DNA sequence: CCTGCATCCGTGAGTCGAG
DNA sequence: TATAATGGGAGCTGTCACGGATGCAGG
């Protein structure tokens, strides 16, 4: 199962929305290369090869790990789209 | 019903 | 080994000829044999008689018809793709009325495919095998009215194609009616147009009180035949202008012309046996002194009427009882297709007899074969009943010739049968197997016939019984219909017997099938074997009477998947019939005569017989078959070796010592490991695979041409555009893959080069032409390439050129290359095993042979079953099988336990305590003891009530290896198992179905036309279908993007997938899908059809989805 | 009116999903002739054009959900403030 | 756990006491007897089947057994089409 | 504009004549020899499109620059080929038919 | 499946007609096992009802 | 660990005047016991040369 | 010519025509083959000098899609010798 | 109207159709032109009516037009639409798809009740894609196109390419799901392991819900694309995630067979 | 002529795979 | 481009159960 699943169904009023948000969050952090994450640098997920630990690179790993911290907001309705788009534009170009 | 009958039943009538 | 068999049943009569049916069959159509003044009505020459003579004037009549020999022999015509056949020439004569010059000539009609010696045809290349086909035998029935309880209906039926069925009704208002194509008519009618007057109806059919009244019509006798005749034209056809001679054809037609209407040999005498009359002919009428005579209606209705009535010696019939159905064999399916081509052939004669100059012409001029070849080439090529052969091992063949079928034409379509029609028969007894018959929608349709079951000249199914008088059984044996078996009470063939004197004071016996008791003066006759009630492939399956019915079934079934093993070996317990198998398949090389052997040869075998001549067996090696399994003879004797008649000389595949090798004899263990044998699947040690048991040879056929295009030639080269020495390596000269080159995935096997299309280079590929500085090639590499997942050793090549004398190609074909490709597989994780008791599995886990269960002296099991598949499918079988195994891996035997008269449980309880004094007593010669491991195996035992407490260990263990029980040691842990685990001999078979062939993947491939989808089938490297169901599961579960990529973005949405490819190699998110190809085909289809589907915005204004490309 | 799964599901309002069940030429001629909007409302009409269907994260309800972090938050919340 | 002829905390108990495999009818036709059986008419035989499948089934009752064996392979073989399709149907009616 | 509403109704014969990009009058495929499609045939380029992406049926306009154009020597329309997946043909009858759906 | 309220936007109606639908077809292909029986054959008898229904 | 033999392009094939095929030659070969003596060598060709 | 509604097998189940291939649509690696080639051409032009860049894409028909012609042909020339990558283009 | 491999010609029933038709219309014209009688161009256009019947619905009414030498009913564009092999249901409801597979079903005992082996055979194609990309990433290829033009030959493959595919598939779901599907856990989302060999391991638990046992059934295996539908994958439809059954709401996922034995 | 029952006609009849 | 010729031919037969319309005898 996924880690701490029955907390992130907690949260949610409905499992599709934890889905949705999961899931734009993981979009949102390939946009941008993961230079917007909310996580600590001990806090990354990561992925064992034949080198060593490097940055795990799915998005929605990292998407549910952040989401299980509560450092982010989601919602209805936060902001509108094209300004929500140009502020992460500013403070995470690509 | 069929289209042959019909057109053999049309020139019978000449 | 020495084998020992048991039974106390003796077989009278051997089996016959189990391929006969095919055989027998088509010889007795063809009478190549038979000199044209002694052949028979029946096939061809039935068919000649029935077509000729040709009428208007002149007159074309038949003389004679003969068979040539094959242009080519059957190995050439399988490697050429041609067909087996003979040249079929007939003898006619033209005759004219008035000159009276009567011209004779011989003309050729084309080539007639010829049978195999073992049953088979070659149709193009590939070995094909013609299904009998089970039907209705024709006749004249009566059955009960299920609407009306105390009516009945008669039924006139001939046979398929041969003319109309009639019913004959007794109507609510007394009247009695007739259907004839869809239409109810009045008899009395019909009766008087055939002569009859109300005097002869009167004073036949006064003896039933008011049936004949209905028949009564006073103003159809108040007119005489010609008016009635006339009367019945209009009814039958309205319009049609009512001329009388057109009514005389008509009617003639109808009820009376043999060219039409044909009752079968077995019409005829089902109607005579019945009815109780003698028909002159096969028609129902007959046209006789310029009138109309009858021959079947009166009786018909006199037996209606007399079975209405409720007078004694009236049945209804059984449709389904076997002296009802009769089968179509390939004699008479073959001769039906070319009666068809000859009327065809005959109408064409009639045809150029009316044009043309009628002083000169010949029959060569008159007569035209293609509708005849044509007619015949559509039945060996494209006929439901003509199957691609199955060779995947000699059983599969035999058992394929032995097929019966309800489907094709003339038979049964799906969803027009019934439960009835699938249902068991107590008259399937001794003539279809019960058993033996596919899962799924084909059950009770297609069947196999029994064993000591044979098929008369009728049609009907035959089965031998034996003469009983007065308590004795003679030696007689009498092949009986189903009709004739009715008649007798029949004992059962395991009734004691002292001597031929019947031994039993109460006997049982079958009376119409219905199970009885009675006194052995009651028995008229007995049952020769049990071995008659089943089918070839049931009555290879030992302690089939432990097993129940639905896995004997499956088990039987599969021994036709099983694959041919280089290391095969025979059963460890055979029911006997195993050696028959091998002989009648043909694979098998015997000895003509005795003699002494010559020569021996991996590729032949020269033997001296008697007469002092030299006879040279050529032996077949590594040939691919139809289901590409490796058949090929291996030498069974040493140069100088003197043999008998019929003695074994090479053995055939699948075969070992002229006997059936499906698979190997392995130990087995029965118990759960580890949740590897878990549900069905099965555990199996890598000492197989040392040792190389089921391990098969496979060879694959890949074929390419090159032909001629408008853009210029195609050729086989080595000379690839853009290719390294790497890639061209195993090539030779000519391009084709040398012979014992390894090939693996994205090899090429024949190089060939395409002129490309008028093409257009981009900017881009200009620039690429002219960086590398190599200026364009006219061509483009279309080689054939190793397909993914296969390869192997190339065996073999064959290559068919354009101006090779012998050698002509279909037109515009250069050139046609094949490459056969061969591959030894070994036993594989997901290639499925199975037991001839219905036992499958594929195999799971290989394990090393140090975690195998082992036996105390060392010895480790080959095969771990679990027993949970045991108590549910209710096989026994197997178990027993086992036990008898042991005793045979001690004693070092092998055993024949026939069916239902078999080894029983006393007699494997003393094998298994001779077997345990090899097995312990060398222990205790050898000074060893007894282990603590197994003192603590007979305690739990003791405590599981498995051994009589208190005896010494070794008679423990012995009463444990009476229940065929041994003490096992865990591979892993040394500790015991904790209980006695039943261990021994089973004989496993590696079918067909192998991981290897069956794994497939796709990411992007090829898509279909219209649609714009990916296509089906490994072959093709298509997808897998997502269905209505699947996309129901999605929706279930509500994931709504996943099902989206589902519809659009995997599938036909081009932009989308091209988009999807792109951004996925980029490393970027997949695009937002568009609209799928497949709903703007709906769309435009939906145009097609006049109906405008406008995609709207929620303002209602159009929505363009074509992006203004259908918009002008 | 009580009436039956087949005869229930040939009456839907959705053209597209009845001729997609049975008797599809009765269904489309009804529909041609009364001029027939589909709406779009159930799945196997969403289903037929590739669209996401109205269910699961396909739902109105869900479906508009954002997501943002603080720092993106408190800097909108300061545009806004801005202005 | 394993099986042998002679069982007939037995295994075909024990296999289906748990719940693993098996039920009662089946241990009974495996030991006891095989009972009645049905004429493909649906009527049923006078001499019921005193055989078990450890003692062994004579050719006579095999083939009476058949009967009924085939009447309900025929029966899965053609009647799921009939379920397919009421699922098809309520599908059809209740996917908005 | 997003898609909100699938509509169908009758087509009426001017409207059927609005989509046609041309009649089709014989009742020709190919040709034998060149098996290029016939003129004013089921499959003409001329009606339906361009076989080939953004070339004519004779060649004179064999690039992209030209779109939109029609080559007055083979009449046919510089474009994407994938508009012969949808560019509607028609037959004008000499007398009326019923269609059978609202018939039968 | 959940043991907990609906989630909203769940859909409902092809869970429903799969959950009805699924034993009848389960059942409908599982193997007979003559003898010791009689009659209507159990799964066989009962669906020509529901459907009648 | 490895065959070769005159004339012989592959392990399907068959050799004139000799009874076995390939493959049933080989699966002799692997039921050959060959001991070394020197603990050192790692490797031996053995070779055969029959007739008659 | 043969019809795509040929039936295959003894059943209705499938047609003749859905194991045939659309040899005209290209298949995403198809258009990912044109613009990996048109971006690996435009990023390997580096050696261009401007005039060059355009008559020699002039040339080539770069553009619109139609002496320093010959130092131009010189350096691509120099440039084909260089990274030897672009090989898989060249099938 | 396509030329096949073999080089011959294959083409729709519809052409035929529309070639009855238009034959009949121009003869029809002709004769209108041409002042024939009454009969004539009355059964003129009595054909050509039945010509437009056969084009858009064949057999509807009367005998169905068929080829020469045929009893095939020709296929109109009513049969196109509708019935089992009809538009709708065959290619609109459901669809072939690409990034699929399937391949035998073997039991792995040693899975979590989240996992099943994927052949790696199999994942090589089915992730393909991506596998370029990340030798791409890696120094195993110059570009996309030399990438994927190295795996076509299978002994072009060396062995960083598999630990590539390792990188590719991690985190990542599969779909495996098994025909018949009869409700929506025909279909279950499992993280892949990569395994030796050509066969699915399929873990024991999940059988029952697929009614799956190892008797040679198959199964087929997808790929979710999109970040979106690796979401609803791997949240809602992973088989650890879905523990009972959305019929009786009892546990569809229990101990059977074996595990009860010994317990 | 209005109602009711008998009769005709058209419409359906599980999934995936392989051929 | 000219003796005269003047109404076709195959048929596919062993399912079963339904909704809706259409028709006929009866109250
Ligand atoms: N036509 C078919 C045939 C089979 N199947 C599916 O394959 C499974 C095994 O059937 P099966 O016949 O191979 C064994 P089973 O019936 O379970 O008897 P047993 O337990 O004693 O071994 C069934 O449960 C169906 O889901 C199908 O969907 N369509
Ligand atoms: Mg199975
Ligand atoms: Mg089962
Ligand atoms: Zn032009």
């Amino acid at each position: 199962a996924e880690p701490g699943i029955d907390k992130l169904f907690g949260m949610v009023d409905s499992k599709y929305r934890l889905t949705v948000v999961v899931a734009k969050r993981a979009q949102q952090l390939l946009r941008h290369g993961f230079k917007n994450t909310v996580l600590e640098p001990e806090e990354r997920p990561k992925m064992q090869t034949l080198e060593g630990l490097f940055d795990d690179p799915n998005a929605v790993t990292w998407a549910m790990k952040e989401l299980l911290t509560g450092r982010l907001v989601f919602g209805e309705n936060l902001v509108p789209e094209d300004r929500l788009q140009k502020e992460m534009e500013r403070l995470y170009p690509v | 019903s069929d289209p042959v009958r019909q057109y053999l039943h049309e020139i019978g009538q000449v | 080994m020495e084998i020992k068999r048991f039974g106390r049943i003796r077989e009278v009569i051997p089996l016959p000829p189990l391929t006969e049916i095919q055989v027998e069959s088509y010889r007795r159509a063809l009478q190549a044999d038979v000199p044209p003044e002694k052949r028979e009505n029946v096939g061809i020459q039935a068919a000649f008689r029935e077509t000729f003579p040709i009428e208007e004037g002149l007159v074309l009549d038949f003389l004679e018809y003969r068979l040539g020999e094959p242009p080519f022999p059957q190995d050439e015509c399988r490697e050429k793709d041609l067909t087996y056949q003979a040249p079929l020439y007939a003898r006619l004569q033209l005759i004219h009325k008035d000159t009276g010059l009567i011209k004779e000539d011989e003309v050729f009609l084309g080539h007639i495919p010829l049978m195999t010696e073992d049953g088979s045809f070659i149709i193009n290349g590939a070995d094909r095998v013609i299904v009998s086909q089970i039907h209705r035998s024709p006749g004249v029935y009566f059955t009960p009215d299920p609407a009306r309880p105390g009516r009945y209906i008669a039924s006139i039926i001939p046979l398929p194609k041969r003319g109309p069925w009639i019913d004959l009704e007794v109507e609510p208002n007394g009247v009695v009616s007739m259907k004839v194509n869809k239409r109810k008519f009045p008899l009395v009618l019909l009766l008087r147009v055939l002569g009859y007057d109300q005097e002869t109806l009167a004073r036949e059919l006064g003896a039933y009180g008011e049936l004949v009244q209905g028949l009564m019509d006073e103003s159809v006798f108040a007119m005489r035949p010609e008016e009635a005749l006339i009367r019945l034209f209009t009814l039958l056809r309205p319009g049609d202008p009512p001329k009388r001679d057109k009514a005389v054809a008509y009617v003639y037609g109808l009820i009376a012309d043999p060219r039409r209407y044909d009752l079968g040999e077995a019409g005829r005498y089902k109607a005579e046996e019945k009815l109780g009359i003698r028909l002159s002919g096969r028609t129902l009428a007959r046209f006789e002194d310029g009138e109309f005579k009858d021959e079947v209606f009166l009786p018909t209705l006199r037996y209606l009427f007399a079975l209405t009535a409720g007078v004694p010696g009236h049945e209804v019939d059984d449709i389904d009882h076997l002296g009802n159905r009769r089968i179509r064999t390939v004699g008479e399916l073959m001769t039906d297709q070319f009666r068809v081509g000859l009327a065809r052939l005959a109408r064409g004669v009639r045809e150029r007899m009316l044009m043309g100059s009628e002083d000169s012409l010949t029959p060569a001029k008159l007569v035209n074969s293609r509708p005849l070849e044509a007619a015949i080439r559509e039945f060996f090529s494209r006929s439901q009943l003509s199957q691609f052969k199955d060779e995947t091992n000699p059983l599969s063949s035999l058992r394929h010739k032995r097929r019966i079928s309800a489907l094709g034409p003339g038979g049964l379509t799906r969803e027009r049968a019934g439960f009835d029609v699938r249902d068991v028969h107590r008259t399937h007894y001794g003539r279809i197997c019960p058993v033996e018959t596919p899962e799924g929608a084909n059950i009770g349709l297609i069947t196999s016939l029994a064993a000591y079951a044979r098929v008369d000249e009728l049609g009907f199914i035959r089965t031998p019984y034996r003469r009983v008088v007065g308590g004795v059984v003679t030696d007689e044996v009498v092949y009986m219909t189903a009709t004739e078996e009715d008649r007798y009470t029949i004992a059962q063939a395991n009734t004691p017997l002292e001597g031929n004197r019947i031994a039993a004071e109460r006997v049982v016996a079958r009376r119409k099938g219905e199970p009885v008791i009675v006194s052995p003066e009651e028995v008229e006759f007995m049952d020769v074997s049990p071995k008659q009630v089943f089918s070839v492939n049931t009555n290879l399956i030992p302690f089939l009477e432990h097993d129940d019915a639905n896995r004997a079934l499956m088990g039987s079934n599969m021994q036709t998947q099983a694959v041919p093993l280089i290391r095969a070996q025979a059963p460890v317990v055979m029911t006997g019939l195993e050696e028959r198998v091998v002989r009648d398949s043909l694979a098998a090389l015997y000895a003509e005569e005795d003699g002494e052997v010559a020569k021996v040869d991996g590729n032949r075998i020269v033997v001296r017989y008697e007469d002092g001549r030299l006879v040279e067996y050529p032996l077949r090696r590594f040939y691919r078959s139809n289901q590409g399994t490796a058949l090929d003879q291996r030498p069974r004797v040493v140069v100088g070796q003197r043999v008998r008649k019929g003695d074994l000389l090479a053995d055939g595949p699948a075969s070992e010592n002229g006997f059936l090798a499906l698979g190997q004899n392995v130990l087995v263990a029965i118990m759960p490991f580890d949740g590897y044998n878990f549900e069905d699947a099965i555990v199996i040690s890598e000492e197989l695979l040392k040792r190389d048991f089921y391990t098969s040879i496979h060879i694959e056929r890949y074929e390419i041409e090159a032909r001629d295009t408008k853009l210029g030639p195609e050729r086989i080269t080595r000379d690839i555009p853009h290719l390294s020495e790497a890639a061209l390596r195993d090539l030779d000269e000519e391009g084709v893959v040398r012979i014992g080159a390894e090939v693996k995935p994205g090899d090429i096997l024949v190089g060939r080069t395409s002129f490309k299309g008028e093409s257009e280079p981009t900017p881009e590929e200009r620039l690429l032409r002219s960086i590398f500085g190599e200026k364009a090639r006219d061509v483009k590499d279309t080689s054939l390439r190793v397909p993914p997942g296969e390869g192997g050793i190339v065996v073999r090549t064959v290559r068919l050129r354009r101006g090779d004398p012998g050698v002509e190609l279909k037109p515009g074909v250069r050139e046609v290359v094949r490459v056969y490709v061969a591959q030894k597989r070994k036993l594989q994780v997901g290639d499925k095993l199975a037991n001839r008791h219905g036992n499958k599995g594929v195999v799971a886990k290989i394990l090393p042979v140090e975690d195998m269960p082992h036996l105390p002296d060392g010895t480790p099991v080959d095969v771990i079953l679990n027993p949970l598949g045991v108590p549910s499918r209710m096989n026994l079988g197997q178990i027993l099988e086992t036990h008898l195994g042991l005793a045979g891996y001690f004693l070092g035997q092998r055993y024949i336990s026939p069916i239902f008269d078999g080894a029983k449980e006393p007699e494997i309880k003393e094998l298994l305590a001779q077997a345990f004094e090899v097995y312990f007593g060398k222990r205790k010669g050898e000074g060893f003891g007894v282990d603590k491991r197994e003192v603590e195996v007979l305690r739990r035992a003791e405590k599981l009530g498995l051994v009589t407490p208190g005896k010494t260990p070794e008679e423990q263990l012995k009463e444990l290896f009476l229940q065929g029980k041994v003490v096992l040691y865990d591979g892993r842990t040394g500790e015991p198992i904790e209980g006695p685990i039943v261990v021994g001999q089973m004989f496993i078979m590696k079918l067909y179905h192998m991981v290897e062939d069956k794994m497939h993947a796709r990411s992007t491939g090829p898509y279909s036309l219209i649609t714009q989808q990916p296509l089906g089938g490994k072959a093709q490297f298509g997808g897998q279908r997502f269905g209505e169901m699947e996309v129901w599961a999605l929706e279930a579960y509500g994931a709504a993007h996943t099902l989206q990529e589902m519809l659009t973005l995997k599938s036909d949405d081009i932009e989308g997938r091209n988009a999807a490819y792109e951004a996925i190699i980029k490393g970027e998110d997949v695009p937002e899908p568009s609209v799928p190809e497949s709903f703007r085909v709906l769309v435009k289809e939906l145009q097609a059809l006049a109906l405008d589907v406008q995609t709207l915005d929620e303002k209602d204004n159009p929505v363009d989805i074509f992006e203004g490309l259908a918009s002008k | 009116l009580l009436m039956g799964v087949t005869k229930s599901a040939l009456s839907t309002k959705s053209w597209l999903s009845a001729a997609s069940f049975q008797n599809t030429t009765h269904v489309l001629t009804e529909a041609a002739i009364a001029g027939k909007k589909d709406e779009l409302i159930g799945l196997k009409e969403n289903v037929i054009l590739g669209r996401l269907i109205p269910a699961g994260t396909g739902s109105d309800f869900v479906r508009f959900t954002q997501v943002v972090d603080q720092k993106t938050l408190k800097a909108i919340e300061e545009a806004r403030k801005e202005a | 756990i394993t099986i042998g002829i002679d069982d007939a905390f037995n295994p075909l108990y024990v296999m289906a006491q748990s719940g693993a495999r098996g039920n009662p009818q089946q241990i009974r036709q495996l030991c006891g007897l095989r009972g009645l059986m049905q004429k493909p008419s649906g009527e049923t035989f006078e001499v019921p089947v005193r055989s078990s499948f450890r003692e062994g089934l004579t050719v006579l009752e095999y083939f009476i057994s058949s009967h009924g064996a085939r009447k309900g392979g025929a029966d899965t073989a053609l009647r799921t089409a009939d379920s397919g399709y009421l699922t098809r149907k309520l599908v059809d009616v209740t996917h908005e | 504009k997003e898609v909100r509403k699938v509509r169908i109704a009758l087509a009426s014969p001017e409207k059927i004549r609005s989509w046609s990009y041309g009649e089709v009058e014989k009742p020709e495929t190919i040709n034998y020899r060149t098996l290029k499609p016939e003129r004013d045939g089921l499959f003409d380029e001329r009606i339906f499109g361009p076989i080939k992406d953004y070339e004519c049926a004779c060649g004179k306009y064999k690039r992209q620059r030209f779109e939109g154009k029609v080559c007055e020597r083979c009449g046919v329309e510089v474009t994407k080929s994938i508009v012969r997946r949808y560019r509607m043909g028609h037959i004008e009858l000499a007398t009326p038919a019923a269609h059978i759906w609202f018939v039968k | 499946s959940m043991a907990r309220p609906v989630s909203i936007g769940e859909a409902v109606g092809i869970v429903a007609a799969q959950s009805i639908g699924e034993p009848g077809t389960q059942l409908t292909m599982r193997t007979f096992h003559t003898g010791g029986v009689a009659g209507a054959a159990d799964i066989t008898q009962g669906l020509p009802r529901v459907i009648e229904l | 660990t490895s065959v070769y033999i005159e004339d012989v392009l592959h392990e399907f094939s068959t050799i004139p005047g000799v009874k076995e095929d390939v493959v049933e030659i080989i699966l002799n070969l692997k039921e050959l016991v060959v001991r070394f003596l020197n603990p050192s060598l790692q490797t031996v060709t053995l070779l055969l040369k029959a007739e008659g | 010519p043969v019809s795509l509604e040929t039936p295959i097998g003894d059943e209705k189940d499938s047609f003749y025509g859905d194991f045939i291939p659309d040899e005209h649509l290209p298949s995403p690696v198809d258009a990912a083959t044109q613009s990996l080639l048109s971006e690996e051409l435009e990023k390997a032009l580096s050696k261009l000098s401007e005039r060059e860049a355009m008559v020699l894409k002039l040339r080539k028909g770069l553009i619109d899609g139609r002496q320093i012609e010959n130092k131009a042909l010189r350096k691509l020339k120099y440039h084909e010798s260089r990274t030897r990558k672009l090989r898989d283009f060249l099938d | 109207m396509v030329q096949v491999d073999g080089g011959r010609f294959a083409t729709s029933d519809l052409n035929d159709l529309y070639r009855r038709l238009i034959n009949r219309n121009n003869r029809l014209k002709k004769l209108l032109a041409q002042g024939a009688p009454e009969i004539i161009i009355r059964n003129e256009k009595r054909m050509l009516q039945e010509a437009v019947d056969a084009l858009l619905d064949n057999g509807r009414r009367g005998a169905p037009v068929t080829n020469p030498g045929s009893d095939r009913p020709l296929r109109s564009l009513t049969d196109i639409l509708s019935g089992k092999q009809g538009r709708f249901r065959q290619n609109l409801l459901g669809k072939r798809v690409d990034y699929s597979g399937r391949s035998v079903i073997v039991v792995g005992p040693q899975l979590k009740l989240h996992q099943c082996g994927l052949p790696k055979r199999m994942a090589l194609e089915l992730f393909k894609p991506f596998l370029l990309k990340k030798m791409e990433e890696k120094g195993i290829a110059p570009n996309v196109k030399a990438a994927r033009r190295m795996l076509e030959r299978q002994r072009d493959i060396k062995d960083e390419v598999w630990d590539a595919l390792e990188e590719v598939i991690h985190g990542k779901v599969v779909l495996l799901n098994r025909a018949p599907t009869l409700h929506r856990l025909g279909i279950q989302a499992f993280q892949p392991v990569l395994v030796e060999g050509q066969s699915i391991q399929l873990h024991p638990l999940v059988c029952e819900a697929f009614n799956a046992d190892f008797d040679g059934d198959q199964m087929a295996v997808h790929v979710p694309l999109s970040s979106f539908a690796q979401a609803e994958a791997r949240i809602q439809m992973l088989s650890a995630h879905n523990l009972l059954s959305p019929a009786s709401g009892e546990p569809l996922a229990k101990p059977s067979r074996d595990i009860i034995l010994g317990l």
